[PDB]
């Protein structure tokens, strides 16, 4: 049989990392840009009277 | 590396050829991957003086504490891995981690004095390159083992194993390459003698590696050890710690040799 | 030591931000950002004793 | 301000667990000179 | 890349600060991720042609 990497295995095939714990071999890529919101800005130092503290 | 994420590959299945004649249709094969994976843990080590002991420093006991703290590590990490215990109490490990004596199989040592143990080495060789199909590369000998093949004698009183040295630490048994350590015993820091007398099999189906090393560290603030505040005290700790992991490629790569139940 | 995704880069801002956040919460609304409750100190908000429109 | 030393949260001790606290901080201040000279829109209940 | 391994990071908690008093205890807040993983798929088209419709 030709050699599967995807999962499950496509039909009639074998899988190359078919192996116990095999699928462990398979390669990650992790963004190195996140989803994160933006926080809410603070408002009271800007709308308000500056005073000495 | 630190965690669970440590891989290594195994090919689990091989490709074989084919004798192919004249114009003969030609044939694709057998190839397939499997991984096994380990965790690491963590071993520590930790003193704790008064400022006047620091100040005293008697017989220069300071310079030395590196030495027996990089040692008591090295001890953690042979009863971790040869036996899954902590060498400050002898217990077992509750961590997820699987020693060498864990699930590998076992031969049993005859337990009487001046009996043959020579043989049973051989039966513990045949297990794990007849049996399992592995390579074999070495031993790690218990030095009562040692003992125990060096005074087998016939009824002649004759040695059966004439060539086995006394009390060296670096050895050979039959060609293969075999170390002395009583950390094949385990009764070493804590722990009981487990009856286990040697290890053998394939030393490469072993991997082994730290992931991160502290090497020695004063600690001059806070609560380090549950004795009380440094500070408070007027104390010193010194720490020492290792981050270390292994896998065991095959249990059946080594076989363990143990002696009988009383 | 693992530092998960770059994870331990942004306490600086995520902090700097979680303090900008409570003057206002206790300003405007007389609240603990990090439990919503009530602030239990003797400082008085906008919104406490401030007429409604609905 | 990085900690590596006691117990800066009452989780334990940082050497203790083998930890790193992390730490920032404001000492602010106000007055509403009077309440009256604010209000406050909200939106009705449903 | 190919397969179900594209990772994107996610934060899923923050920081949030507290009101405390001159000698009150200090406390720690939150910070935690997660991550959204993604597969590919293949799209293909041919043609094909005669000799002689070449």
């Amino acid at each position: 049989a030709t050699k599967s990497v995807l999962q499950p295995p496509a039909a009639g095939s074998a899988s190359i990392v078919g192996g116990a714990g095999g699928t462990q071999l398979l390669p990650k890529n992790i963004s190195q840009e996140w989803w994160k919101k933006a926080t809410e800005q603070s408002i009271i130092p800007t709308l308000s009277k500056s005073t000495p503290v | 590396i630190i965690g669970d994420g440590n891989v290594v590959p195994v090919l689990t299945k091989r490709p074989s050829a084919s004798i192919i004649g004249e114009l003969q249709n030609k044939v694709d094969s057998e190839l397939e991957v499997g991984a096994k994976n380990f965790k690491t843990i963590k071993a520590e080590v930790g003193l704790e003086f008064s400022l006047e002991t620091i100040l005293t420093n008697p017989a220069g006991i300071l310079d030395i504490i590196g030495e027996e703290m990089s040692g008591a590590l090295a001890r953690q990490v042979d009863a971790a891995v040869i036996h899954n215990r902590q060498s400050s109490n002898g217990a077992q490990l509750t961590s997820g981690t699987v020693s060498i004596t864990a699930g590998a199989p076992t031969v049993e040592l005859p337990l009487t004095a001046g009996v043959d143990i020579d043989p049973f080495l051989w039966e513990g060789y045949n297990t794990v390159t007849e049996a399992a199909g592995n390579n074999f590369s070495g031993f790690a000998f218990d030095p009562r083992l040692t003992y125990v093949l060096a005074t087998a004698r016939d009824s002649d009183g004759r040695r059966l194993n004439p060539d086995i040295n006394m009390g060296q630490t670096v050895t050979s048994y039959s060609g293969q390459p075999a170390i002395n350590s009583r950390t094949v015993g385990g009764d070493v820091d804590a722990g009981t003698d487990t009856g286990i007398r040697a290890i053998g099999g394939d030393w490469d189906a072993l991997r082994f590696g730290y992931a991160h090393q502290i090497g020695l560290r004063k600690i001059e603030y806070g609560d380090p050890f549950g004795n009380g505040d440094l500070q408070r005290r007027n104390a010193v700790a010194y720490l020492m710690e290792v981050i270390f992991g292994w896998v065991v490629l095959d249990p059946n790569a080594f076989v363990v040799y143990k002696l009988a139940a009383e």
